[PDB]
DNA sequence: ATATTGTGCAAAATGACAAA
RNA sequence: CUAAGAGUACC
DNA sequence: TTTGTCATTTTGCAGGTACTCTTATTCAATAT
């Protein structure tokens, strides 16, 4: 009912001035906010306090401190985040980087 | 705030 | 001592390659490279074992590089030397501080202070050899060395061998 | 010209990935480091004429590797280092998905 | 590696090419001809490595898999034969 | 050149570890121990030995080679050195965390104050991840004063369980600037904590008790926490006028000299204290300058000393400002202007940008001939090549080597030349709030100092042409080039995800010309009607019946205006109040292509949900759609401007 | 802010969207795993209207005269009525049509009847009618049987996903119910075959393109939805008694205790 | 683990410490695991044999010691090419120092030790070592010490030297 | 299930965690004046069974942690009497699809 | 004669009081 | 160079 | 004794790009 009550203020925000956004968007919002079992704010004390990777949460907020802390607990970052791979200069898994395309040597030969 | 307009808080 | 083992190696395959024969570039470039070779972790890799059908896989191809990566799997005959392990060898050359074993595919540097003082250099006989008063160690003589230390060295595994113990020299 | 925070978003929403990696790292800085799978650390010594890779420390020879960086990563890597945080960089996964 | 190959006849995503997948094929195909890979398919003295590409999808002459990551490490491998042009 | 072929194996980064140093890897990756403040020797010439710039570390100078990995600057990235700290201090980013370890830990003996044998020890204990753990054990630790020698028997709370506990008291631990200060219960006796006998209990906690703190056994160790040895970065980090990482550093070098004199001679401890307190500091501020409640570390100029934490925090930042977003190459900017003309997909290009702005054509049998001609052509004119990139790494720029003769160009070479036109390139208006506002365009190089777009695909970058500027981006590789194409393409952001409705639509003088055109009084005789048919790129050539045959063939607005309608489109609007009939001609009905009625206005080929745009794009394919765009935008311009618009002073007149 | 907070977010090859972590936040994209540009507002024809006009657009009884069809309507309209096979598909048709405006009713209190769904079946429709030429007069080839079994084939042919487990088809029923409800609502045998007049090879055409475009709509895995979602509601804000633009954007991202106008509604 | 720097045990074949990656059982590429079996002289001997006839084979489709030299010299030179200095050194090693003929020979050999059923290290090295004293070998191998019965090994060791041939 | 009228004291609250597999679970007469799942906010919640938990995870491929999360001090989770790893299915009324089913494991 | 040093707020936390 | 500051352009 | 429970104190800064210009490097007493 917070996720509904949610959606619903975001969508009297949006709509307040005749504007229209598709359902999914406020929808990925809310359930992105109401995804920990609590209503997660947008901001540091919220989105960026969930272990989701050292480097992807150091780009929004508090930089050094995460770093530290991140040592201190020497945190293993998977590098599955868009900002881990933009970091490190790799490409991120994501778009045309959600897959890996690989050579069939049998097609390879069954065309000629 | 913000900021502008930390948080509250930090 | 010898063994066989299940090895991996990556190839990189330019693009021009991907011609009908791509399995047959592959298994060409993998040997040349791998047959033959000597490294730490394994010793030495003499031959591959079920050339028939060597298990190459897929091949990812590297983003912005247009090259292929290949993950061939394979089973490799290994020949590693170990501590304190008895092997036989033949001799090959004799010197002032000790002479040099053929052992499989490498030397082992027996040192005069490794054998026995009654067996001592010769170089008044020809070739020159190591003589005792029982036996004589000469070019191209079988004899048995348990070799006690490996130093790693990549280029050529070295290895420390000895005949001071009980039952170590010519058979 | 700056390729700000927003427009790596934009890039990241068309989900075109390798311009993305093209724009921050052929484009910008495109730095090659060497490292040891034993310890993530730079601390590589790379006679790349010599053909000799030696990470002190670790005392080895034969594990090393080579990560393609933006400059800017390698910088802020170095900077963690002097700043007694170790940003080990490994190129295997020690835990699954 | 066997545990996260699924098996061919229990791939339980789209039998359709998304445009991301088509995206990196065309690249793909593009980069290797313009570095001078074979053409499986008959020019009509087209020379645009793209145009190659698109040629080559349209009559399914691209020796290419997509390995398509599911969340937990799992993998399918959808041939490009296979999947379906349809956008 | 770039950099060089190693023979390293080539990987991606797969996961990031984070840790501490240990002081022992510290030392073992360190090529020297740097003893001396001096940046440079007495000649001031060279990089002293030993000093902040050891040669060991890297070459301060293009000319030499870093001593270490006898390699260039590009190269060489650059190898660490180590100061040995006659004292250990504190790491003024763990001192917090350090404060909450000593107050989890038994300051005598070494040990967690709660065991397991405490009831919410079981639950504090069970929590998965590393941060509530330590969070619930030190808000529980935190309060227990004294170690517990003794616990009651968990069966029954009525014999007593002895565990390794040593009965001492845990003092109260504040912090003062940069040092703890400890005041033990009163059996209170106030003392500052010794950085040493701190690092000497968190030497003494069981891997057990630290494992349950967060840390790792073999990457993060509590003792690490307290730095007895300093790496010391090497110069690329802090590049020459020396850096304000070299001043601080050397400022911990005058510290730690004179702690070391001060302990060898023998002092007062008043001394020693004031020059541990002062290396303390110097370590601090080199590490954190913006300490609350401490005054800033001045710079020799009066202004505060750049520490690390703020190199890497804030906007400019390295993670903000040099790595999520950086200055990228191969970009251009400047004026925007309008141009009827062009196609939607299709930008104008300045030839100066295009002329500068080069892409990489892999040299290949197949476009072998039109790249020689290019670099026949040079860099001085368009189209042309600026550079030859060799399959060796090696670059031969077309000027200055026009002197050698022409170039025999070899496959798999590259071809850097001036963008051409149909070239797939980036376009940019900043902000850049959404997608839409950054796009793939077709270059059409034009001769003047602006770039030229067409004026539907403005409203979508939110571009007006009063100085607006907006960035050019040319991808380098053809997999960016085709998902480009393919991905970011303006026909195919027609329309927009976030109100599933077109986000480009006729605008501006095109939207009044086509309310103008399409008004029963329009009627257009054979002459013009010829002219407008002939500007529809995609006319099929055969003139339609003119809607009035007798006295005059007349042909009506709407009859022009549907040739550019793809054939098969229907769509039917009703406005307020409009019947099958339409008295007043408003609504919509378009059958085959053919507007049967309805005046084009706003609601039809705007921007809107089941508009002409939105049907078009979804029944035709995007591509038609956008020819449906230009197709529309010419012919209603020229009837415009052989028409006529204004608006005067009188149009404000009742 | 917002980008930063979604910009892990991703349609994963189940179509379940997951961030980083790879925990999931929605098991279905937008609840209903299409893309938002293959969406298309459109009007659900059972939910409105009343009892009566309901009956007269959708009831077909093939014995009684009450709500009985024109026998010109089709070709064999002499040797349906007094059906009992067809009567029966005709009854099964009728029950989902009145179950399905039940539970459209259920889901939108208000009755509102546009509502976003991907295809668009009335486009459909039309394009089949003008290129098949519908004569509106010669009675259709169409049998009934052949419209409820081809309407029943198509919802069986509409994949989002495509597991073969429980759990997968229940996800994949429920994420394509709602457009199911569309579907039957346009193609019922009294629309088809008095409104409409489809022929046999209209009707099959309508249906095979309806397929096509259903599965044109849905998501492509890899889409990084979380970004559009926050560009998508911010760029909207920078156009922009109780509190409302920017402040209260502010207020709902920034998770306040106390706010400046808390209101109440009691009903 | 990834312990930063390596502390492990020095390898030596007397206390049985081969190495992590020469464990009694090894995961083969199909993915399970099988026991690491280790070839004496004769039976890698013909193992290489076999697999350089089959290498010869697929490239066409595609004893006394002297005349077995160059036998082995000739089919080195034909399916294989340069960089075998080591690879002819050790098989002229084994041709040398071959303990056993033919398949019909290594086949009983590998069977009987498979009966005896002892460590795979230990019967190869056994079989690569012609001793003749069971205590010898003892003595030549710590790592038989207190594993094995005297008179088994000297038996066992008489019906190897009985199949011994040439 | 006790119900009391006002409040229970701390001392009580200790023990409230009698000896397993036994839950006493407390609910104040305030709070359950008016029912929480008769809320047109309030979606259809299902507690799962531990086979249909394990398929659940299966199915989907997913870990504990993957799930979404519902805390166990949530006005639901209590009323439907939720314990630590237990999956609860959410039949919500989507707008975009008629019917969506979502997965809470608590916390 | 030149170098050297003298404007907009809720999280946390934390001592000085009551409940047992 | 570098740092700082000021004044602008379009949002 | 604790064991939470209620009144003072302790933090941490401002969107995106982009242009130009101007000024400035601790001042001065003192030993070599
Ligand atoms: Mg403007
Ligand atoms: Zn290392
Ligand atoms: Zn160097
Ligand atoms: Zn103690």
């Amino acid at each position: 009912a917070g996720r509904a009550a949610l959606y619903k203020e975001v969508y009297n925000v949006i709509a307040s001035d005749g504007s229209y956004v598709n359902y999914r968007h406020m929808a990925l919002l809310v359930d992105v906010m109401t995804t920990q079992g609590g209503l997660t704010s947008v901001t540091r004390h919220g989105f960026n306090r969930s272990n989701t990777g050292a480097l992807m949460r150091c780009s929004f907020e508090e930089t050094v401190e995460i770093l530290f802390e991140a040592g201190a607990s020497a945190e293993l970052d998977d590098c599955r985040g868009v900002s881990e791979n933009v970091i490190l200069g790799q490409m991120a898994p994501i778009g045309t980087g959600a897959f890996d395309v690989m050579i069939d040597e049998e097609s390879l030969v069954k065309y000629m | 705030t913000x900021p502008g307009v930390t948080x509250p808080g930090v | 001592m010898f063994f066989i083992k299940d090895l991996s190696l990556n190839i990189t395959l330019h693009p021009s390659f991907f011609g009908p024969r791509m399995k047959q570039y592959l298994k060409t470039k993998l040997l040349e490279e791998v047959e033959g070779s000597c490294t730490g972790k394994f010793g030495y890799i003499l031959c591959v074992l079920d050339y028939d059908n060597i298990d190459i896989q897929r091949g990812r191809i590297l983003p912005t590089d247009g090259s292929a990566e290949f993950n061939v799997k394979y089973r490799a005959v290994v020949f590693k030397p170990f501590k304190g392990e008895v092997v036989d060898g033949t001799v090959v050359s004799c010197s002032q501080h000790g002479f040099e074993v053929q052992v499989g595919p490498m030397k082992v540097f027996v040192t005069k202070h490794l054998m026995p003082q009654d067996l001592t250099f010769n170089a008044g006989s020809n070739p020159p050899s190591y003589q005792s008063s029982e036996d004589v160690i000469t070019i191209k003589s079988r004899i048995r060395v348990k070799i006690e230390g490996c130093i790693s060295q990549v280029s050529s595994i070295h290895a420390i061998g000895s005949i001071k113990e009980d039952y170590l020299g010519a058979i | 010209l700056r390729f700000g925070e927003m427009e790596r978003d934009c890039m990241i929403a068309h989900g075109a990935a390798s311009f993305l990696k093209e724009r921050l790292m052929e484009a910008s800085d495109a730095f090659r480091v060497h490292i040891c799978g034993i310890c993530g650390l730079m601390t590589v010594i790379a006679k790349l004429n010599h053909n000799q890779f030696e990470c002190k420390g670790c005392d080895n020879k034969i594990d090393i590797y080579q990560i393609h960086i933006p400059y800017a990563a390698k910088l802020l890597f170095q900077e963690l280092m002097a700043m007694n945080i170790t940003p080990r960089l490994y190129t295997d996964r020690s835990r699954d998905f | 590696l066997k545990e996260k190959a699924i098996p061919k006849d229990q791939r339980a995503t789209t039998p359709y090419m998304t445009k991301y997948e088509r995206a990196r094929i065309l690249g793909t195909r593009a980069l290797q001809i313009s570095m001078n890979a074979p053409v499986f398919v008959d020019l009509e003295g087209e020379t645009d490595p793209l145009r190659i590409a698109m040629k080559e999808l349209a009559e399914k002459k691209i020796p290419l898999v997509i390995r398509r990551y599911l969340p937990d490490g799992s993998f399918e491998d959808w041939s490009v034969e296979e999947l379906i042009v349809d956008l | 050149v770039g950099q060089q072929y190693s023979s390293a194996p080539l990987r991606t980064v797969k996961e990031v570890q984070f840790g501490l140093f240990s002081p022992e890897e510290v030392r073992a990756i360190s090529v020297a121990k740097i003893r001396f403040p001096e940046t440079m020797d007495e000649t001031q010439t060279r990089a002293k030995i030993g000093g902040l710039n050891d040669p060991r570390l890297g070459s301060i100078d293009r000319n030499l080679k870093c001593q270490t990995c006898q390699e260039g600057m590009n190269e060489c990235p650059g190898h660490f050195g180590h100061i040995d700290l006659a004292k250990p201090v504190f790491h003024v980013g763990f001192i917090a965390k350090i404060k909450k370890v000593c107050e989890c830990v038994c300051m005598h003996c070494g040990k967690l104050l709660l065991d397991e044998h405490n009831e919410l020890m079981r639950q504090a204990l069970a929590i998965k991840d590393s941060k509530k753990r330590f969070a619930a054990i030190w808000t529980l630790c935190k309060t227990k004063m004294v170690c517990e020698t003794d616990v009651p028997s968990e069966d029954d709370p009525t014999q007593l369980v002895s565990r390794g506990g040593c009965g001492n008291t845990q003092p109260t631990i504040r912090k003062d600037g940069l040092k703890l200060v400890g005041s033990w219960k009163k059996d209170p006796e106030l003392r500052v904590l010794s950085t040493e006998e701190i690092l000497n209990i968190f030497k003494h906690i069981s891997v057990k008790d630290f494992t349950s703190l967060g840390f790792n056994e073999v990457f993060s160790r509590p003792e690490w926490m307290i730095l007895t040895c300093l790496p010391v970065p090497p110069p690329p980090v802090r590049p020459s006028g020396e850096d304000d990482l070299t001043f601080k550093l050397a400022d911990i070098l005058k510290a730690n000299i004179s702690l070391e004199t001060l302990e060898h001679n023998g002092a007062p401890h008043h001394a020693i204290e004031e020059a541990e307190s002062l290396l303390q500091f110097h370590v601090a501020t080199y590490m954190d300058n913006d300490i609350a409640g401490q005054p800033q570390a001045l710079q020799k100029s009066g202004r505060p000393v750049k520490s690390i934490r703020a190199r890497l925090k804030g906007k400019e930042g390295r993670i903000r400002g040099n790595l999520m977003g950086k200055r990228v190459d191969f970009s251009a900017r400047t004026v925007i202007s309008g141009d009827p003309n062009l196609e939607l997909d299709q930008v104008g290009v300045p030839k100066s940008i295009a002329k500068t702005l080069t892409y990489p054509e892999v040299v290949t049998p197949y476009n072998i001939d039109r790249l020689t001609q290019l670099v026949r052509n040079g860099p001085n004119e368009h189209p042309g090549a600026k550079y030859v990139i060799r399959d060796s790494g090696d670059r031969i720029d077309l000027r200055y080597s026009k002197r050698a003769g022409d170039i025999q160009l070899q496959y798999g070479w590259k071809v850097e030349r001036h963008i051409m036109d149909n070239d797939p390139v980036l376009f940019n208006r900043q902000p850049s709030l959404h997608k839409m506002s950054m796009m793939a365009h077709r270059v059409k190089v034009i001769p003047y100092s602006t770039f030229r777009l067409n004026l539907s695909v403005t409203s979508p970058y939110n571009a007006d042409f009063d100085g607006d500027e907006m960035n050019l981006h040319v991808p380098q590789s053809e997999e960016t080039r085709a998902e480009l194409s393919q991905l970011c393409a303006v026909p195919l952001q027609i329309v927009s995800p976030q109100s599933n409705k077109p986000c480009m639509g006729i605008v501006q003088d095109t939207l009044c010309g086509i309310r103008k055109l399409t008004l029963r009084d329009t009627f257009i005789e054979l002459d013009q009607v010829l002219n407008m048919l002939y500007w529809v790129p995609d006319w099929d050539g055969v003139i339609p019946t003119p809607a009035i045959i007798k006295p005059k063939p007349l042909w009506s607005g709407k009859q022009i205006l549907s040739v550019a309608i793809p054939n098969g489109i229907h769509l039917q609007r009703f406005d307020e109040g409009t019947t099958l009939l339409s008295p007043k001609d408003n609504g919509m009905l378009i059958i085959d292509g053919q507007i049967i009625f309805g005046v084009v206005e706003k609601k039809t080929v705007g921007s809107s949900n089941g508009g002409l745009i939105h049907v078009v794009t979804r029944e035709k394919g995007p591509q038609v759609c956008a020819k449906l765009f230009g197709n529309i935008q010419k012919v209603v311009n020229f009837w415009l401007l052989h028409n006529g618009f204004s608006t005067g002073i009188g149009d404000t007149i009742a | 802010r917002l980008v930063k907070a979604l910009e892990d977010i991703m349609v994963h090859y189940d179509n379940t969207t997951r961030n980083s972590l790879g925990n999931v936040i929605q098991f279905i994209y937008g609840e209903d795993g299409m893309d938002a540009a293959h969406i298309e507002k459109q009007s659900l024809d059972t939910i409105g209207g009343s009892d009566a006009a309901f009956e007269k657009r959708y009831r077909v009884d093939l014995l009684n005269t009450d709500h009985t069809l024109d026998p010109s309507l089709l070709e064999s309209g002499s040797e349906i009525l007094g059906d009992l096979k067809l009567q029966v598909l005709l009854d099964e048709e009728y029950k989902q049509l009145v179950k399905d405006r039940k539970f459209l009713r259920e889901v939108f209190v208000d009755g509102e009847a546009n509502w976003p769904l991907p295809v668009n079946i009335r486009r459909i429709i039309q394009n089949a009618q003008q290129t098949f030429h519908i004569d509106h007069t010669k009675p259709s080839d169409l049998t009934i049987k052949d419209i409820v079994l081809g309407v029943k084939d198509l919802q069986e042919n509409l994949l989002v996903l495509r597991g073969k487990n429980e759990i997968i088809q229940n996800a994949q029923r429920d994420a394509v119910t709602l457009f199911c409800c569309l579907l039957r609502s346009r193609l019922a045998t009294r629309r088809v075959l008095q409104e409409y007049r489809l022929t046999k090879q209209a009707f099959d055409w309508v249906l095979s393109n309806i397929e096509a475009q259903f599965l044109r709509s849905v998501v492509h895995p890899g889409e990084m939805v979380g970004v559009l979602a926050a560009q998508s509601i911010g760029e909207p804000a920078t156009q922009m008694k109780v509190t409302s633009g920017v402040p209260r954007l502010k207020e709902i991202l920034n998770v306040a205790k106390n706010m400046k106008t808390p209101s109440l509604t009691v009903y | 683990r990834r312990r930063l720097k390596k502390v492990e045990e020095e390898e030596n074949a007397a206390t049985l410490q081969l190495g992590q990656e020469f464990q009694l059982k090894q995961i083969n590429h199909q993915g399970e695991e099988e026991e690491l079996i280790a070839l004496n002289l004769s039976e890698a001997r013909l193992v290489i044999k076999e697999a350089l006839v089959e290498r010869r084979r697929a490239f066409k489709r595609s004893e006394t010691r002297e005349k077995e030299l160059e036998s082995i010299d000739v089919l080195l030179e034909q399916t294989t090419g340069g960089n075998n200095k080591d690879l002819k050194n050790t098989m002229q090693y084994l041709t040398n120092f071959s303990r056993f003929r033919d398949q019909e020979t290594v086949g009983a050999v590998i069977q009987l030790l498979k009966s005896t059923g002892l460590h795979p290290f230990e019967v190869a090295q056994l079989g690569s070592l012609a001793c003749d004293t069971a205590d010898e070998a003892k003595t030549l191998i710590p790592s038989l010490n207190n594993k094995i019965s005297d008179d088994e090994l000297e038996r066992i060791l008489k019906e190897l030297s009985n199949l011994e041939t040439l | 299930i006790f119900v009391y009228q006002n409040n229970i004291t701390p001392s009580a609250m200790k023990l409230v965690p009698s000896i397993p597999p036994a839950t006493i679970e407390t609910f104040n007469e305030a709070a359950l004046v008016v029912n929480i799942t008769h809320h047109e906010l309030v979606p259809k919640h299902i507690r799962l069974s531990s086979d249909e938990k394990r398929e659940l995870l299966k199915r989907y491929r997913l870990k504990e942690s993957q799930l979404p999360r519902i805390q166990r001090a949530d006005p639901v989770a209590l009323y439907l009497g939720l314990k630590r790893g237990e999956v609860v299915k959410i039949i919500r009324k989507s707008e975009t699809s008629g019917r969506y089913a979502s997965y809470r494991i608590c916390m």
